[PDB]
């Protein structure tokens, strides 16, 4: 159940969805986030949050529509005003605290941990 | 500009990154792939208000000046805009300073996670340098 994403669904554009994932977050990670991936495509960073400070950063494509939050131990991704372009598999990720990180970024390659994904389809 | 793999390998070799501080050329090409996907114009915001710039996603917290990251440094003594050029000179020169700052290529988180300890030579295989 660790880092298992859920909340996905098939909806009409304009509607909302709320993705969730279980954590166990401020001790084993410096950063947590969400990335998405379309069939045969590369992972795309969506949102990131600094586990200690709570500071966030977003990809230009989701700025103002998606919100990442941490209820230290659950990670959330509120998706408002969904667009057809948001269609993809969503995963929640985390990095390792064994390496110092004074800040966080959305690049999926900045996270070595993630779990099962959840499908988001918007028509 | 979005570099081709071999196109970037050749440019990085000409700019003296092959074996710089013991890091073979493939390490640098691999780092660029996972940091910027070879896009010289890539910019990504960090949670502290700083931003990562260019082919090697060099940050404004310590390395370049973008004028919007309060209390930061500009160790490479360059405007972050210089790191967004199609010519990789500024990015390479700054990268050479970064890699000697004490943590080697570990400064690049994407390199640490996707490249370090892998067959990085594969990134320059078949390329005319």
């Amino acid at each position: 159940v660790q880092l298992q994403a859920s909340g996905g669904g098939s909806v009409q554009a304009g509607q909302s969805l709320r993705l969730s994932c279980a954590t166990s977050a401020t001790s084993s990670s410096n950063c947590m986030g969400w990335f998405r991936q379309a069939p045969g495509k590369e992972r795309e960073g969506v949102a990131v949050i600094d586990t200690g400070r709570g500071n966030t950063a977003y990809a230009d494509s989701v700025q103002g529509r998606l919100t990442i939050s941490l209820d230290n131990n659950t990670l959330y991704l509120q998706m408002n005003s969904l667009k057809p372009e948001d269609t993809a598999m969503y995963y929640c990720a985390a990095d390792t605290s064994t390496w110092y990180r004074g800040y966080c970024g959305t690049n999926p390659n900045y996270f070595s941990y993630w779990g099962q994904g959840t499908q988001v389809t918007v028509s | 500009k979005v570099f081709g793999r071999c196109e970037l390998a050749a440019a990085m070799k000409r700019h003296g990154l092959d074996n710089y501080r013991g890091y073979s050329l493939g390490n640098w090409v691999c780092a660029a792939k996972f940091e910027s996907n070879f896009n010289t114009q890539a910019t990504n915001r960090n949670t502290d208000g700083s931003t990562d710039y260019g082919i090697l996603q060099i940050n404004s917290r310590w390395w370049c000046n973008d004028g919007r990251t309060p209390g930061s440094r500009n160790l490479c003594n360059i405007p972050c805009s210089a790191l967004l050029s199609s010519d990789i000179t500024a990015s390479v020169n700054c990268a050479k300073k970064i890699v000697s700052d004490g943590n080697g290529m570990n400064a690049w988180v994407a390199w640490r996670n996707r490249c370090k300890g892998t067959d990085v030579q594969a990134w320059i295989r078949g390329c005319r340098l």
